[PDB]
């Protein structure tokens, strides 16, 4: 019938793509990088231990200026604190206590939360009245929100459990472009510094790079064997790292369109929950289910240190824009700043 | 000014901490329950009998104890990811229609997945076998036989520790306790005293399900205190 | 990329035997517990059997106990399920679904309407 | 519908096919050059004295 | 004073108590502070009780040598007065902490869904501080008075003589009432109620029910065996002296013996509250 030979052509296209991608293979990152002096064991200590959350922490996000931090907790709070003096500059109660992501605007005046209610709530942190209040209740998605990022003060990118990513105009609230193509539900998204491209990680072991203006998917990356729980762009914008339940974290580049290295050890076993690069890109920091985070050498694929010190599992991980600190949130209701 | 604003930051911090303590007291008092079941399981009937977008939230209180009950309906059937949020609830209220022999295997599989999950492995399950009147009627009917679907029913007898109704009729009792033991075999396969299931027999007419939930939550918290206020 | 290619589906007389294979190329095999999922015409997806790693802790659904058997060879990344003494009520399409995560004893959404790690599957028909 | 959804996989995979590629060695060299050219700035990569640290 | 019992059985008993109490008390302080970090009021109560036990362990050697040298305090009289004050305050602080921990366990197990405000770190610290302060205030009465007793054959029989102060007899009655009677009855009631609650529990297997039964009965029996003879014989001395306004020497001798039996509590309670304790075992 039509379906049989159409799937035959699809498999043929897969064969052609795989052959072309293998033609790009000349040498692995190891074969070029093997003659670089190793970074060496680096030590990072818990400079600050922010506390005040009554339940597990699900997501954190830094700001444009690497001072203010927002944390999302399932007890129903989106409280934000000043990391320098360990002071809570605001506390936001939520209509729905189940929140799985939080976003700090790149202008330090809006914050967004969203969880199982399928509604992205935007709060006005810099209101004239001085009292935080929900600004626009972004509704229309048919699934739990997994990650939201502020493209601008007026545009936001949200990824939900209904296998869709969206671009919302906050002024009106209606969707602008709907990103479809994932078979599974998307868990994490990461905007590029160029703010014209972004990659998404769903539970179908596939990484899809979208373009915000066109609304299509440019390239598709498939190297994992399990659900993707974290994704992050390399600082230059031509690579991105991906975490998964398969106890590995891989790095794909965009131009060659294939994976570069896999960062994993035999005893890792547990999955990866959050991943983020340093500003230079030499160090890849990945959260883990076994109550700790590991510091990976992005080019040597060797462990350089562990940020152990968390009681429960590590849920979120964020490196500041200046790169002077790294913050990890955990399910023990404690957020720690490492430096 | 810097000193003036630095002291200003402290006062806002203190005000937040005063509110946080006032909210921490309410959070620990209130108990959270997750309601799981299929479309025909019968969650609506019980949720109406204790009550009087996306997640449906129902609040009931008994013996001056506040209970928060969540029902997740807006999500898709895929639940391997959003079920991880409820790793801290007091208990998981599982509702199973015992009168449908075709969805029983799916209910057992869901119970097995919930029980052996790494994140919910410490959450006790208050099992609610609902709509027992339909089971009794269909057992006296004889049109549908459990032998067709569950082939271990033939070599099985009601346990001594049973509480049959005066009008239960032994076949209904045997069938009910077969379903309950089918679930309990999964329950006892893995898990220490941290994990436990509390099967209950309920129907659409039952109006005391809230009190049963209260008693089982009392037992769960009692076991937790046995562990933490070291006595165990 | 993860791929699960099924095989063996065909027309068989009621009471015969046919063997269902499942090629599993795209991931490490021995660290995943796989299932079998069927879907009859005019019905939803339903469980058939499940096998853990190393060929232990085997389970079947109640309708096909004894008649069905499941086995895996990690040396070949394959899953088999042998159907013997078929009945007209076994007409369905069989899927070689896999557990979402490795080193895990709980399988979730293996019978969901849209699953990432499940093959297109072969149609098994029984008629006189 | 099944042929409808499956066809969308064909056109999208066709679009991903006609995309200019580069050798992995060149992307590796670019990644290495970016990592090396910015090594001095990152405090995490190279421990900076306590004066620059705002958390010490 | 026979002085042979005091020269032989007292020193061995007290040195044994010291050597086993000191590490046990230190370990209990460590585990109790760790539990207090984890928001456990039982941690605060255990810390207070272990501090009392270690205070007794530290103050032991003075009284050990006192009993060794035929109950003659060749050191300064203020030293003997301070040592006696420390011993008394330790005993009654331990009693009050034991009744508090029993009441806390009962309030937590029997009523797990209620009485949240009585189970917090703030209340636990309040109770511990109040208990310490009240114990010091109550036992300052002897500090203001004199306990060194000069007895020429000269021997300073510090708090060892038949008879002694009438106000010390009133303090006898007050101590034997409010430091032992209330803790004893409250511990009995609370432990029995906890047993009743644990019996009807469903999650607890039969083996763990038996373990809890044994532990609770052991707590009660150890408390009674280490504290009943002290205050019972103290009341016996009160009714042998105040009523009558050799046998008296023997009565004071067995009173001394009861003192050593109570000294055994400082090694009895830390293990039974922290080592059989699984959480502290980890």
């Amino acid at each position: 019938s039509e379906l049989d030979q159409l799937r035959q052509e699809a498999e043929q296209l897969k064969n052609q793509i795989r052959d072309a991608r293998k033609a790009c293979a000349d040498a692995t990152l190891s074969q070029i990088t093997n003659n670089i002096d190793p970074v060496g064991r680096i030590q990072m200590r818990t400079r600050r231990t922010l506390r005040g959350h009554l339940a597990k922490i699900y997501a954190m996000h830094w700001g444009t200026d690497s001072r203010l931090l927002v944390s999302a907790s399932q007890d129903g709070k989106l409280i934000i604190w000043d990391s320098y003096t360990t002071n809570k500059v605001h506390a936001i109660p939520l209509r729905s206590s189940w929140v799985m992501t939080c976003a700090y605007a790149p202008s330090g005046n809006y914050v967004a939360c969203g969880g199982l209610d399928n509604i992205c709530s935007i709060y006005n942190l810099k209101t004239r009245e001085g009292n935080v209040r929900v600004s626009r209740e972004l509704a229309g998605h048919t699934g739990y929100l997994s990650c939201c990022r502020f493209l601008d003060d007026n545009q936001i990118v949200t990824s939900s459990g209904d296998t869709t990513c969206a671009l919302w105009d906050i002024e009106t609230g209606q969707q602008t472009t709907t990103f479809t193509g994932h078979t599974g539900d998307v868990m994490s998204l990461s905007l590029a510094p160029d703010t014209r491209l972004f990659v998404s990680g769903a539970c179908d072991a596939s990484a899809k790079l979208w373009d915000v203006r066109e609304g299509m998917c440019r390239q598709t990356f498939t190297g994992h064997e399990s659900d993707i729980n974290a994704i992050c762009f390399f600082p230059n914008g031509n690579a991105f790292a991906t975490g998964s339940d398969d106890a590995t974290c891989r790095l794909f580049d965009l131009r060659a369109d294939q994976e570069l290295m896999t960062y994993s050890h035999d005893n890792i076993i547990c999955g990866i929950t959050s991943v983020s690069f340093s500003k230079s890109g030499r160090l890849l920091l990945a959260g883990y289910d076994d109550f700790n985070c590991n510091v990976w050498d992005a080019l040597k694929a060797d462990r350089a240190g562990v940020l152990a010190g968390h009681d429960n599992r590590v849920s979120c991980l964020g490196v500041t824009d200046d790169g002077m600190a790294v913050a990890t949130g955990s399910w023990d209701s404690f957020l720690k700043i490492w430096n | 000014d810097q000193r003036n604003e630095e002291k200003a930051q402290r006062e806002a911090n203190k005000k937040i901490e005063k509110q946080l303590q006032k909210d921490k007291q309410v959070y620990r008092a209130t108990h959270r329950l997750l309601l799981l079941g299929a479309d025909n399981s019968g969650k609506s009937t019980i949720v109406k009998q204790m009550r009087i977008s996306g997640i449906f939230e129902t609040k009931f209180q008994v013996d001056k104890v506040n209970f928060h009950m969540f029902d997740v309906g807006g999500q898709r059937d895929e639940r391997r990811k959003w079920i991880q949020c409820f790793n801290d609830v007091t208990a998981i209220i599982f509702v199973v229609d015992s009168s449908d022999y075709n969805r029983l295997q799916e209910a057992l599989n869901l119970f097995k997945s919930i029980w052996n999950n790494r994140w919910l492995r410490t959450i006790s399950v208050i099992l609610f076998l609902n709509k027992q009147d339909l089971l009794a009627e269909k057992v006296l009917a004889g049109k549908s036989k459990i032998e067709d679907y569950f082939p271990e029913f033939a070599r099985y007898t009601t346990p001594e520790d049973a509480t049959p109704e005066p009008g239960e009729d032994p076949r209904v009792t045997r069938a009910k306790y077969f379903i309950r033991d089918e679930f309990l075999r999964i329950s006892t396969a893995s898990g220490d005293g941290r994990h436990y299931c509390y099967p209950h027999f309920t129907c659409a007419v039952d109006t005391e399900n809230a009190r049963r939930i209260f008693n089982d939550c009392r037992d769960i918290i009692q076991r937790m205190h046995l562990r933490q206020y070291e006595l165990l | 990329q993860v791929q699960l290619q099924e095989s063996g589906g065909g027309l068989v007389q009621p009471g015969g035997s046919l063997r269902l294979s499942c090629a599993a190329s795209g991931f490490t095999f021995s660290n995943y517990k796989m299932n079998w999922v069927r879907q009859a015409p005019g019905k939803g997806l339903e469980w058939v059997s499940d096998i853990s790693q190393s060929g232990a802790s085997i389970s079947y659904t109640g309708s096909v106990k004894g008649r069905f058997t499941i086995s895996r060879d990690n040396a070949k990344n394959t899953l088999y399920l042998q159907m013997n003494s078929l009945k007209p009520e076994d007409t369905a399409v069989y899927y070689c679904a896999r557990c979402p995560a490795p080193f895990t004893r709980d399988c979730f959404d293996v019978t969901s309407t849209t699953y990432a790690y499940r093959g297109q599957g072969t149609q098994v028909t029984v008629s006189s | 519908a099944s042929i409808a959804q499956a066809r969308k996989l064909v056109e999208q995979l066709k679009m991903e096919a006609n995309i200019d590629r580069i050798k992995v060695s060149k992307a590796a060299a670019d990644l290495m050059a970016y990592c090396e050219a910015h090594a001095k700035e990152d405090p995490l990569l190279t421990p900076v004295p306590a004066s620059e640290n705002p958390f010490r | 004073e026979q002085h042979d019992l005091d020269h032989y059985l007292f020193p061995i008993v007290y040195i044994f108590v010291i050597i086993v109490s000191i590490p046990a008390n230190i370990g209990s302080l460590c585990v109790s502070f760790l539990q207090a970090k984890k928001e456990s009021e039982l941690g605060i109560y255990l810390f207070s009780l272990s501090l009392s036990d270690l205070l007794y362990a530290l103050t032991l050697p003075l009284w050990i040598d006192y009993t060794w040298n035929k109950d003659n305090w060749t050191f300064s009289p203020a030293l003997c007065k301070g040592s006696a004050f420390l011993m008394y305050m330790n005993f009654y602080s331990s009693t009050a902490f034991l009744t508090c921990i029993a009441v806390d366990r009962y309030l937590a197990v029997v009523y797990p869904l209620k009485f949240f405000f009585l189970r917090t770190r703030r209340f636990a610290l309040m109770v511990s501080l109040s208990i310490w302060i009240l114990e010091t205030i109550f036992n300052a009465v002897m500090l203001w008075e004199d306990e060194t007793v000069v007895e020429y054959c000269n021997f300073t029989l510090c708090y060892d003589k038949y008879p002694l102060e009438k106000w010390q007899i009133n303090l006898n009655l007050f101590r034997t009432c409010t430091g032992y009677a209330i803790p004893l009855v409250t511990i009995l009631i609370c432990n029995r109620k906890v047993y009743q609650a644990v019996r009807h529990n469903k999650a607890t297997e039969n083996k763990e029910k038996k373990r809890i039964i044994k532990l609770l009965v052991s707590i009660t029996v150890i408390f009674v065996l280490c504290f009943t003879p002290f205050h019972v014989m103290l009341l016996i001395r009160c009714i042998l002296e105040h009523a009558v306004n050799n046998s008296g020497k023997r009565t004071y001798t067995m009173y001394r013996i009861t003192v050593a039996l109570t000294s055994l509590n400082c090694v009895a309670d830390p293990i039974l509250y922290c080592f059989v304790t699984e959480t502290g075992r980890y």
